[PDB]
């Protein structure tokens, strides 16, 4: 099994900015999609942003051009630039690392699906 | 609780253990029925079992998807003889025994325990109501799909067949689904999950590519002015490592050319070390006289087309060389892998030069495109393109040579230990990497 650990949240004034985290540890060889999710206290989840391998990224309308997610492949860590913070955008953010390939040198090896504990985001 | 498995392993198979750790892991995690399940190992490394095994162990039918009627064959025989009551539906089948078939699958308790069948049959609607009858009575303990490939685009051999194959998965909730084949890039095991819609997690078990003994470098053959004396020296060093015995063991050179191999087996010859040419162009008598010259070590050293390996099983093959760079790392992997088989330690050895590179390049593409106006177009045929790519990469590329084979295959990163040139001096790679920009 796999660690999805999300990073870089907090409290800002309106306008700022934060960058969000997620470092995938264990014995990952690929990860088809990594999607960030934000759901706020008794609100239904919402589909932010996902990259892709190959780095295609797939953004919401409510924050394309605001977001711009990246990936350290290397560190298998994905990252959220979130500038022009709202207070609608106050919410528990994590990621989901969609078709993720674990293996071991042995041959014993897992294809699941991962989901990280969150970090909050508040606007004031 | 795991004897049941070694016990019906014994008792209907005939076999006291597994035939690798691997196998057995796969077999057990199917015998569970928890997770669906991958098995990725070459021909004869034993998937049959995976599920022939804990389809008998199994409550209820076993359910097994084979492409060709052909494959389906040679095991229903061999099954019959272990007194399994296996039955096959396909195009071949008689009209009698077709309705004869289709009445024992309606019986409570019917005779069949492990169904055969044809992509072609599981779709043709004319069977579907065979299929939800068992579906209803929840007679399915295991789904099977061998030859997954088939469902992939980037696969040599998709069949169309396989992408219905996916829904039905889903329609079997109840069951575990197990899928197998020998070949599959990373790519390829995707589309293998995705369009099978099989239920995360998967276990996998796929047969690594690393081996332990065998030691891969590339040498850059415009780097070297003795090129022919480079791999005369390289073929001693590696036959050459019992002092006391002389030459121990035999080696491969492989070449693309007939001509290349007639011409190199003699220059390695006059430069010192015995070979002979072995390709598809000689008289089937002077091959066999090769292979038996080779085989008992007269002549220890044999240069080739891809004609030769071909079940070859000789042990102490020391070096493969490939005096030309080959049409796919798929290929490569294969041919270098002949060295070593008896696991004492061996040398495999690629002579790259950029020369060689946009030939065989060039010779895809016109195959390809040729290709292309005989039969029209292909996704296959990018995946013969960055099939070679993948190649050019591992002799174009500083870093582990091991690991640039296990991302190729999708294998973990493998133990190599001093095990490849860039492992054991990687900064003595780059001085000859840097080297081959002055070149052109
Ligand atoms: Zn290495």
């Amino acid at each position: 099994q796999v660690q999805l650990v999300e990073n870089g949240g907090g409290c800002v004034q309106a306008g700022g900015s934060l960058k969000l985290s997620c470092a995938a540890s264990g014995s990952i060889f690929s990860i088809n999609r990594m999607t960030w999710y934000r759901q706020a206290p008794g609100k239904e989840r919402e589909w932010v942003a996902a990259i892709t391998s190959g780095g295609s990224t797939n953004y919401a309308y409510s924050v394309k051009g605001r977001f711009t997610i990246s990936r350290d492949n290397a560190k298998n860590t994905v990252y959220l630039q979130m500038n022009s913070l709202k207070p609608e955008d106050t919410a528990v953010y994590y990621c989901e690392a969609y078709g993720t390939y674990t293996l071991a040198p042995t041959g014993e090896g897992e294809y699941d699906d991962y989901w990280g504990q969150g970090t909050q985001v508040t606007v004031s | 609780p795991e004897r049941r498995v070694r016990s019906t392993l014994k008792k209907v198979f005939g076999f006291d253990s597994f035939k690798t750790p691997l196998q057995e892991s796969a077999t057990m995690a199917v015998v569970k029925g928890n997770k669906d399940v991958f098995v990725c190992m070459p021909t004869g490394a034993g998937k049959s079992l995976c599920y022939q095994l804990p389809a008998l162990l199994a409550k209820g039918i076993t359910i097994v998807v084979s492409p060709l009627i052909a494959l389906i064959q040679d095991q229903v025989d061999h099954l019959l003889t272990l007194k399994v009551r296996v039955s096959s539906l396909n195009s071949k089948l008689s009209a009698q025994e077709r309705k004869e078939l289709l009445a024992d699958l309606e019986r409570e308790k019917p005779q069949t325990k492990i169904l055969y069948i044809t992509p072609e049959m599981a779709a043709s609607s004319s069977f579907q109501p065979t299929l939800n009858s068992l579906v209803s009575r929840h007679l399915l303990s295991y789904l099977v799909v061998d030859e997954a490939h088939c469902v992939s685009q980037w696969g040599h051999d998709f069949r169309p067949d396989y992408l219905r194959l996916g829904a039905l998965r889903s329609r079997l909730g109840h069951a575990p689904c197990v899928a197998l084949t020998a070949t599959a890039t990373p790519q390829v095991q995707e589309d293998v999950f995705a369009a099978l819609h099989l239920k995360k997690p998967v276990a996998i078990f796929k047969t690594p590519c690393f081996r332990a003994n065998l030691f891969y470098d590339v040498q850059f053959k415009e780097l070297i002015s003795d090129p022919y004396g480079n791999l005369k020296d390289f073929c001693l060093k590696a036959l050459g490592q019992e002092a006391d015995k002389g030459l121990s063991g035999c080696g491969i050179v492989y070449c693309r050319t007939r001509e290349a191999c007639e011409q190199l087996a003699i220059e390695l010859s006059c430069r010192g070390v015995n070979a002979k040419a072995y390709h598809a162009g000689l008289k089937a008598s002077e091959r066999t006289l090769v292979q038996n010259d080779w085989m008992e070590e007269k002549v220890p050293v044999i240069v080739a087309t891809i004609s030769f390996g071909m079940g070859v099983d000789k042990a102490n093959v020391r070096f493969v060389a490939h005096w030309n760079i080959a049409k796919s790392m798929a290929g490569y992997y294969q041919e270098s892998g002949r060295a070593g088989r008896d696991g004492k330690p061996s040398w495999c050895r690629l002579y790259y030069s950029r020369n060689d590179r946009d030939q065989v390049s060039f010779l895809i593409r016109k195959e390809v495109a040729k290709l292309q106006e005989k039969r029209g177009n292909k996704a296959s045929d990018k995946a013969t393109i960055m099939a070679f790519d993948a190649l050019v990469t591992f002799c174009e590329e500083l870093g582990c040579r091991h690991a640039a084979i296990a991302k190729y295959f999708g294998d973990a990163l493998p133990a190599c230990a001093k095990g490849c040139d860039h492992c054991q001096n990687p900064t003595a790679v780059r001085r000859r990497l840097e080297a081959l920009e002055r070149s052109s």
